[PDB]
């Protein structure tokens, strides 16, 4: 489960 | 035993290309298990372990959508870095990210990680507390100030303590056989004459890669005057290494090689055998 | 910023002449990731060379494993040829079967 970076 | 999960992401721009290429690789217990690459036609996260194909179709789409978001995030970051470092266009640049979860033999989180590199050098990292940032470079202070004032940290802390952990638990149960099994090193000594003879101690068929080889003469590990190679993949999922010493022919058998590896019940001891 | 690749050339199994085997070219510790790797038999390029995909280590440097099916003989020489930005010319490393 990959991360999504803080916009 | 203890377990881990990581995601290594890279975006590369080159002096020919218009747009950077973005690649992301996931690992579980240091073994690759998922990969995405923007250069493929229909770019998508695709499995890399027989035990991951088991996962459903909506799992795969979700991940892909994240990757697409990451790609844009990296693209804008690359453009800003050129300005932060006053780099004129027409070079090659790289931006890398490592993030993940470490767990103890009890399956509880030991530590989260989140680090970035520009041009292969440390740019900014989330400290072990998961609250504060380290950034060495003068240019990187721009980023540290933005993120300090925004709860970037709290975002990543929630992921590392939450999803990273829960999914790693899921993955660990599913591919239980490949990951838990270690392969102990099978070792032997080879003989190579010289002016003086060369003893080469081999270790083969071991997993995971960490290993240590030493040579001893009357109980003293021989520091200088020992050659070795970096540990290297056989290509079948095991690894190799060797360590050689040069000794007088006839003073053979006064020398012992020791192999230390986590798969052994105890260290192996070996001598030259005709 | 440029890091020069370290190269090892070696076989999967202990080499014996006439017996099928895999020859590996392990290239590590380089930056930037763009690199061209060719495996050579008596100075000549081998056609079907399998390249691992882009990967990097905890220290941020990249690595690649190139391999190919081969049958060693007494006199066939094998080599790996690596082109990278850190080096003015391509570097050729010869297979030494004792290591």
């Amino acid at each position: 489960f990959a991360p999504g970076n803080y916009p | 035993g203890p377990h881990s999960m990581r995601y290594f992401e890279t975006a590369v721009s080159r002096p020919g290309l218009e747009e950077p290429r973005y690649i992301s690789v996931g690992y579980v217990d240091n073994k690759e298990f998922v990969r995405f690459d923007s250069d493929a036609e229909n770019p998508r996260y695709e499995p890399r372990a027989p035990w991951m194909e088991q996962e459903g179709p909506e799992y795969w789409e979700r991940e892909t959508q994240k990757a697409k978001g990451q790609e844009q995030w990296f693209r804008v970051s690359l453009r800003n870095l050129l300005g932060y470092y006053n780099q004129s266009a027409g070079g090659s640049h790289t931006l890398q990210q490592m993030s993940g979860c470490d767990l103890g033999s009890d399956w509880r989180l030991l530590r989260g990680y989140l680090q970035f590199a520009y041009e292969g050098r440390d740019y900014i990292a989330l400290n072990e507390d998961l609250k504060t940032w380290t950034a060495a470079d003068m240019a990187a202070q721009i980023t540290r100030r933005k993120w300090e004032q925004s709860g970037a940290a709290e975002h990543y802390k929630a992921y590392l303590e939450g999803e990273c952990v829960e999914w790693l638990h899921r993955y660990l149960k599913n591919g239980n056989a490949t990951l838990l099994r270690t392969d102990s090193p099978k070792a032997h000594v080879t003989h190579h004459p010289r002016s003086e003879v060369t003893l080469r101690c081999w270790a083969l068929g071991f997993y995971p890669a960490d290993i240590t080889l030493t040579w001893q003469l009357n109980g003293e590990e021989l520091t200088q005057d020992m050659e070795l190679v970096e540990t290297r993949p056989a290509g079948d999922g095991t690894f190799q290494k060797w360590a050689s010493v040069v000794v007088p022919l006839g003073k053979e058998q006064n020398y012992t090689c020791r192999v230390y590896h986590e798969g052994l019940p105890e260290p192996l001891t070996l001598r030259w055998e005709p | 910023i440029q890091k020069t690749p370290q190269i090892q050339v070696y076989s999967r199994h202990p080499p014996e002449n006439g017996k099928p085997n895999i020859l590996n070219c392990y290239v590590t510790q380089f930056h930037p990731p763009h690199i061209e790797i060719q495996m050579l038999k008596n100075g000549k390029k081998i056609p079907k060379v399998e390249m691992s995909d882009m990967s990097f280590s905890k220290d941020w440097s990249f690595y690649i494993l190139a391999h190919t099916e081969f049958t060693p003989t007494e006199t066939d020489t094998y080599a790996c040829r690596v082109k990278h930005d850190s080096m003015a010319e391509p570097k050729t490393v010869y297979w030494d079967r004792d290591m």
